[PDB]
RNA sequence: AGCUACCAUCUGUGGGAUUAUGACUGAACGCCUCUAAGUCAGAAUCCCGCCCAGGCGGAACGAUACGGCAGCGCCGCGGAGCCUCGGUUGGCCUCGGAUAGCCGGUCCCCCGCCGGGGUCCGGUGCGGAGUGCCCUUCGUCCUGGGAAACGGGGCGCGGCCGGAGAGGCGGCCGCCCCCUCGCCCGUCACGCACCGCACGUUCGUGGGGAACCUGGCGCUAAACCAUUCGUAGACGACCUGCU
RNA sequence: CAUAGCGACGUCGCUUUUUGAUCCUUCGAUGUCGGCUCUUCCUAUCAUUGUGAAGCAGAAUUCACCAAGCGUUGGAUUGUU
RNA sequence: GGAUGAACCGAACGCCGGGUUAAGGCGCCCGAUGCCGACGCUCAUCAGACCCCAGAAAAGGUGUUGGUUGAUAUAGACAGCA
């Protein structure tokens, strides 16, 4: 039922904790609860880091366990994880909502007219997608 | 310490609240378990204790040291005129019991039926129902009563005839009626709604409810003795003739 | 805030919904918890029906009607919990009190009305999945509770409503989403609007 | 101690297929078809091959108490693709010393009804569980054959005869009188 | 002796010169305390139990932290030690996956905790080295020895259970 | 037009367990539920508003039956977003579990 | 007559989860194993039923005050005012649920043109998202462009349907009367702009109690005492009767 | 044949239904034995229900388990317990 | 503060405002963990839960978790079947 492993190469998203939301690549495990952890080309550092801030993502990467960080970077930088991570549903997620935190007040009042009649157009042709229908006439 | 030999406790404490009965009629409390496999029936009765007399009947118990022996035996009259079925009721279950969902009286209600609605029947202009059976008659009022019966036919679970007693045929010198709710058991809710509509204003005698040899549950209020003591009341043992301050009490 | 807070019982845990249930009502906020018999207790079952007949045995001596009141529905016992949480004895905690209403089933007000769910308070995420735990529902039942029957029918008849209304909604859904495909050089103005604020990815 | 994985394999023979709804198996064979949930067990249930038909039962991060359940369940399973392939038997002897035992399959070997145990005038009639045919075999004198599927209906439905046969107030050491559950096996013997 | 997250000491010490022996030799010690004055403290406590040494018959010529010489490297530690028990006295062999010598000694003294009920006074650490993974004995460990390792993380339980403490959907779990 | 204030409700007085400092009120405003979001409301007014039967003065307007009982966050109290208010009178303590009102006035945007 | 006696006579009851225990399947521990996961049988015990009482707990139903100015009910938001109690300051009209898994869509088959299956397609740190959605308040006048125009507003009438667990609610039609305005981007000026200041902004035509006027549609009753009964009774209370 | 049923020499407990030890409450007073009456409670179960064991063939008995629902009496002597 | 309490722990006292602590605490009663706290241990059909303190021993357990010593084993362990 498991699609994603926790293994050596896996890119694993921060969820919380210094370095929250930044992309890193599982290096090693340590005792269960945590893993040699390096981002070379998200700005962390080899570090130890806990499973419970991670959230795995779908990229593996192809590196031996415990290799150096420039084979990690290599990796990396090869099959770029950056851009195929930008154009995930999940990253640009992140994005929308990042963009929505920082909407100002303008910016409210504008979507704000934009959703007003975007809906409405959108209710008015419900409404005649109901209305044609209702024209049923069949044994 | 405890008590120097073992006796049983004086009288239950299953019957505790030995309190004159808020009721007069006796009512039933439980009706038999409804099983729709079995034909429409009503499940009790009201009648009156008329008197004891015995009888002389041969018995037909084998292996007993009366078999084929003529014994007398005890028995109770209970004069039973046949009851009048004036109304229903439908109930529907719900997570905190069954409630009333709908009451439906007949058309000519009988006057000893109506006075049990009336402390005062010599002063009262006996106006009881008589804007109620002008619904039977005008129409807006029928089509009303064919929506509240296929009401109770789609949602009551359990229904109940108001059934009353006819004091103009007894001795006594009550002429107030006894009204009661028996359960229509043994069909579907349909099938007993067609029958206690058929049945309204119809008279049920004893013989459509109870049959010959049967046995059967007698409700009642037993014999008011009034204010008495615990040796009356509890049959406790009666102290010693020296004790002082009187004898028929519980000493401890 | 302002709104009747409607908690769905099923799925939680009966001490944790019963503080975070007694803390919202001391802080004046009215609060509705329907279908009492799902809620859980851990452990399993014969500890906790130990636990609510050891409850059973404590009468007083002299006049038990006078002793203390073992309620019987699930709503009643989550409604003690929540009591034995609050201070019943003061002004101030009978109006935290009277702010409760607790139901077996879900009544009519609340059949047609969205539930909300405490997660702090539901045992998919506060028990391991290898522990054993009981059935609020089953426990009243076998304590003497005489509704079990009665409301499970009343359920099933509320949930194959549900199910239509959930199908009319989705179908209406459906429609939407067709709407919004065909008009789309007439939408796009502003769903670039939208899209540009984060909103509608 | 946590260990990281625990898998264990079960083969499935070629006339019998196997399909998983999450953690209920459905294993359906000639003889019918099984059907048995293990949601009280956290597992990972696989199907591997399109020509063996391999299921993996995997147990993750489990402690001593939940490595037990891995086998448990391949053990299940495999009691579910013997019983579609060549069902379950059990055959009763029906032992006593001096009152014969008289047995009468009811309806479809539903029932069964146990009249002169020990020689008292009580009757006993065990009912079979669902799916479970009971039978009074011709080969033997004294014998019951209980036929099914599902290994736990069947060796259920013998126990219940075997505990409705039940001496009392006796040295059971002597009054061996009873109905006991003499073999266990296979139907077609395949 | 509390704890914290804890760090290597070396302390270097000596008796005070006396006309008897002008020049008294130098003991190191590995003290691994929650800072320097506990370091010095149980320096003096260890080498009053070795040598007939005392904190006022002596001093400290040292006390440095040191640093783990290679704390971007996983590896698997030994630890001899021996604790007071409730019923006597016992020497245990254990063995930790750690970055950091000092982490895994850490690591040593919650596991004591949790399943002896051991406290750190009892508590007497008194060799810990680096052992190679074939050198290793604890299955614990031994599990993690492997270089295709892949596990997943199957029962994900929500820790903002409170923000929000309120909703509408029930949470997932898989993931 | 809006409401222009945020709400909040009066949980409290300032307290031990057996003791009980009425001249500060703890305010558990809504949607504030960490320590380090209450950085907002510090400073800014607060307002008790309620009824009575006399009419009293209002400020541009006509007397009606509306008081009001005036103070401001002073400081956060514990990690939950809970603040404390002082007030020019103590708050009856019939107002606990009702609305206190943060006006947003003396802004620091 | 009444009361009354194992000193006469009659009546005394069903189910559920389970304890001890005996078992099934089955690992742990390639064997065994009643146990670990999962199952079965199981009792003067336990709980309920039957039975007794009936909540500062509800339900359905009946009748609801004159032969005289005399009371009451419903309808109108009908009006003008009182006295008194204050809270609140947009709404969400709902699948069932799983958690070692879910949600959505679509073709072939089955249950009488909708649901249920099996394919296939998507999404899954839930975006068909409650960390969400909807509505959105300055008001008008010129004045163009887009959405619409099969459109909106009716305390406007009449009919119908659904909802009983506490329905106290919701929806759909037919006739009529109005605006072509209200939603987005623009053009155009105006409104007390009350001269820095709080309790402003809603639910709301709020709840409850007396009273005045106003119209229409309707109703003309019981309870208690006293008297009586004696199936009752210390007294109250209770069962009864009275052209 | 140690342990069906028993248990020497030792040793660990529980109970407050015995008797002591103490003198904390009560000496401007808590009526002091026993019986009678009556209710309730405990279980360390005599009987009854369901059970396991035996040096349990049956019958009778003995040991133990769940278990206090129900019962545990009439008399001579003695103020007596 | 220890629910409660002459003596325990903190601290000794004029009437107040602000700040901070001690001992002790922070699910709710009840101020404060509504931290995305860390690592383990533990299932109790009488669980356990904080000085004084308000209840328990010897002896057991193939429940589980660590540890010590010894022994066997690819010259093939152990257990099953023969
Ligand atoms: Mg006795
Ligand atoms: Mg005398
Ligand atoms: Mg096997
Ligand atoms: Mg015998
Ligand atoms: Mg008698
Ligand atoms: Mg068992
Ligand atoms: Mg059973
Ligand atoms: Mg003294
Ligand atoms: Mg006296
Ligand atoms: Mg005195
Ligand atoms: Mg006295
Ligand atoms: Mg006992
Ligand atoms: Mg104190
Ligand atoms: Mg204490
Ligand atoms: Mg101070
Ligand atoms: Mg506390
Ligand atoms: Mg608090």
């Amino acid at each position: 039922v498991f699609r994603r492993f926790v293994e050596v190469g896996r890119v694993a998203y921060v969820s919380f904790g210094p370095h929250a939301g930044k992309l890193v690549a599982i290096v090693d495990v340590i005792d269960q609860n945590r893993a040699l952890v390096d981002g070379p080309c998200t700005q962390v550092r080899r570090q130890a880091m806990p499973f419970k801030c991670m959230q795995l993502t779908d990229f593996i990467l192809k590196f031996p366990h415990s290799a150096h960080q420039k084979y990690v970077r290599q990796a990396w930088q090869k099959a770029d994880i950056n851009t195929k991570w930008a154009a995930t549903r999940w990253a640009k997620k992140i994005e929308a909502r990042e963009r929505k935190a920082k909407m100002t007040d303008f910016d409210r009042f504008k979507v704000m007219k934009a959703k007003k009649m975007r809906n409405r157009i959108i209710k008015n042709e419900v409404k005649k997608l109901q209305k044609a229908a209702l024209l049923k006439a069949s044994p | 310490s405890h008590r120097k030999f073992s006796a049983p406790r004086h009288g239950s404490l299953g019957f505790l609240p030995r309190k004159r009965s808020s009721r007069h009629r006796g009512k039933v409390k439980s009706f038999p378990k409804d099983d729709p496999s079995k034909p429409v029936h009503l499940t009790a009765f009201l009648g009156y204790k008329a008197g004891m007399t015995h009888i002389v009947r041969e018995v037909d118990r084998p292996g007993s040291k009366v078999n084929k022996k003529e014994v007398v035996e005890a028995v109770t009259i209970v004069e039973t005129p046949p009851m009048v079925v004036v109304g229903i009721v439908g109930y529907v279950e719900t997570p905190r019991g069954l409630r009333t969902f709908k009451t439906v009286f007949a058309e000519h209600i009988s006057d000893e039926c109506k006075r049990r609605f009336y402390k005062n029947w010599h002063k009262s202009k006996k106006k009881a129902f008589t804007k109620y059976c002008k619904k039977w008659q005008d129409e807006d009022g029928k089509k009303q009563l064919e929506k509240d019966f296929s009401s109770m036919k789609k949602y009551c679970q359990v229904i109940r005839v108001i059934a009353h007693t006819q004091m103009r045929l007894l001795p006594l010198r009550q002429k107030k009626a006894h009204l009661m709710e028996i359960q229509v058991n043994g069909g579907t809710v349909a099938e007993k709604l067609d029958w206690a509509r058929e049945r309204l204003e119809q008279q049920v005698p004893v013989n459509q409810v109870f049959g010959q040899d049967e046995m059967i549950d007698v409700i009642g209020v037993t014999k008011g003795k009034g204010y008495k003591g615990v040796t009356s009341r509890w049959h406790t043992k009666k102290l010693p003739r020296k004790t002082h301050r009187g004898l028929r009490k519980v000493a401890c | 805030e302002v709104q009747v807070l409607v908690l769905d019982g099923r799925g939680h845990l009966l001490g944790r919904l019963a503080a975070i249930v007694a803390k919202q009502v001391l802080l004046g906020r009215k609060v509705v918890v329907v279908r009492c018999e799902g809620i859980n207790i851990s452990g399993n079952f014969y500890r906790n029906k130990l636990k609510y007949l050891a409850f059973l045995r404590k009468r007083m001596n002299t006049n038990p009607s006078r002793g203390p009141y073992h309620f019987r529905a699930p709503s009643r016992i989550f409604w003690r919990t929540v009591r034995g949480m609050l201070p019943h004895k003061t002004k101030r905690g009978q109006a935290a009190l009277d702010r409760l209403k607790v139901f077996d089933g879900i009544p009519p007000p609340y059949d047609k009305k969205k539930r909300m769910v405490v997660p702090a308070a539901l045992k998919v995420v506060r028990l391991k999945p290898t522990r054993k735990f009981a059935y609020l529902g089953r426990l009243a039942h076998e304590v003497g509770w005489k509704y079990q029957a009665v409301t499970a029918t009343l359920e099933e008849k509320r949930k194959e409503k549900a199910k239509i209304h959930y199908r009319k909604k989705k179908q209406l859904m459906r429609l939407r989403k067709q709407a919004e495909k065909n008009v789309e050089k007439k939408i796009d103005k502003y769903t670039e609007v939208l899209k540009t604020h984060g909103l509608l990815v | 101690m946590k260990t990281i994985l625990s898998n264990q394999t079960v083969d499935i023979p070629e006339n019998v297929d196997i399909t998983l709804k999450g953690r209920t198996v459905i294993v359906k064979g000639p003889r019918g078809t099984l059907r048995r949930d293990f949601n009280h067990i956290n597992v990972e249930l696989s199907l591997l091959g399109k020509k063996k038909k391999r299921l993996r039962v995997d147990k993750w991060w489990g402690n001593r108490k939940e490595l037990a359940t891995v086998r448990t369940i391949c053990s299940h399973v495999q009691n579910m693709i013997k019983g579609v392939t060549l069902g379950f038997r059990y055959k009763m002897r029906s032992v006593y010393a001096h009152f014969p035992i008289n047995v009468v399959i009811q309806e479809n070997g539903s029932l069964v009804e146990i009249r002169n145990f020990l020689g008292e005038k009580y009757i006993r009639r065990v009912r079979m569980r669902p799916g479970v045919a009971c039978s009074v075999s011709q080969a033997q004198k004294d014998e019951l054959i209980l036929e099914g599927n599902d290994i736990e209906l069947v060796s259920n439905s013998a126990a219940l005869i075997q505990q409705a046969t039940t001496v009392k107030n006796k040295d059971i050491r002597k009054f061996l009188d009873g109905i006991y559950v003499s073999e266990k096996g296979t139907v077609q013997q395949a | 002796k509390a704890s914290g997250t804890l760090r290597e000491y070396k302390v270097v010490g000596r008796c005070l010169p006396t006309p008897k022996c002008h020049t008294p030799p130098l003991y190191r010690m590995r003290i691994f305390a929650p800072n320097h004055v506990v370091a010095k403290s149980r320096f003096w406590y260890f080498v009053s139990q070795l040598k007939k040494m005392k904190k006022s018959s002596g001093e400290i010529v040292y006390c440095g932290q040191v640093f783990e010489k290679s704390p971007l490297r996983v590896k698997n530690f030994g630890i001899w030690l021996r604790y007071d028990s409730r019923s006597g006295t016992h020497n245990m062999y254990r063995e930790y996956r750690d970055l950091t010598t000092a982490g895994a000694v850490t690591q040593c003294y919650r596991d004591m905790g949790a399943r002896h009920r051991a406290r750190a006074h009892s508590i007497q650490i008194m060799k810990v080295e680096e052992i190679a993974a074939s050198k290793c004995r604890r299955p614990a460990v031994k599990q993690f020895h492997d270089s295709k390792i892949k596990f997943p993380l199957p029962h994900r339980v929500l820790r903002r259970q409170h923000k929000p403490r309120f909703t509408t959907k029930r949470p997932n779990t898989f993931f | 037009s809006g409401r222009l204030w945020s709400k909040a409700i009066f949980a409290g007085y300032k307290r031990g367990l057996r003791n009980q400092r009425e001249h500060t009120a703890l305010l558990k405003i809504e949607g504030v539920y960490a320590r380090d979001e209450t950085e907002f409301y510090l400073g800014k007014r607060c307002a008790y508003v309620y009824k009575a039967k006399n009419n009293t003065v209002t400020p541009g307007g006509k007397p009606n039956k509306t008081r009001v009982i005036w103070g401001k966050v002073t400081r956060a109290h514990g990690n939950s977003g809970m603040v404390r208010a002082k007030f020019r009178s103590n708050l009856p303590a019939k107002a606990i579990g009702h609305r206190i009102r943060v006006m947003l006035y003396p802004s620091r945007i």
